[PDB]
C-alpha cells in the first residue's frame, strides 16, 4: 500500500479497528522522540560492533 | 665448639627472591612486551577495533 499511495500515516492497528488510517484513530507522536530511537540505536551499535577484546574481572 | 646439632647454609638473596642468569630472561622480557603488543596490534588503523 505505501509503495502505491504517497499518504504516509497508515500503520498497524493493534486495538482491532476496521480501518488502519490513523487520521481517525487519534494517535500522534513527536518527531524528536521517534528520531532519538534511530540515533541512539545506530550510534550505540557502532560501539557494540567495535569491541574485539572482552576482559571481565570476576568479583 | 658448635652451638648445636647442625647449621644450615645461608641463602644469599632473601627467601622467595626470584633471579635468573643467561639469555632466557631477556627473551622472556621481550616476549612479555610482545604479549602486550598483540593486544594493541588490531587496534591500529581507522578500521581497528576498540
Amino acid at each position: 500500500k505505501q509503495l502505491k499511495e504517497k499518504i504516509s500515516n497508515i500503520g498497524v492497528d493493534c486495538l482491532g479497528y476496521g480501518s488502519n488510517d490513523m487520521k481517525e484513530l487519534f494517535v500522534v507522536d513527536p518527531f524528536i522522540g521517534k528520531k532519538q530511537q534511530i540515533l541512539l540505536a545506530t550510534q550505540l551499535c557502532r560501539m557494540i560492533l567495535k569491541i574485539d577484546n572482552v576482559i571481565i574481572s570476576g568479583k | 665448639m658448635n652451638f648445636g646439632s647442625q647449621t644450615p647454609t645461608i641463602v644469599v638473596l632473601k627467601e622467595g627472591t626470584d633471579a635468573s642468569q643467561g639469555k632466557g630472561q631477556i627473551i622472556s622480557n621481550i616476549n612479555a612486551c610482545v604479549a602486550v603488543q598483540e593486544a594493541l596490534k588490531p587496534t591500529l588503523g581507522p578500521l581497528g577495533s576498540d
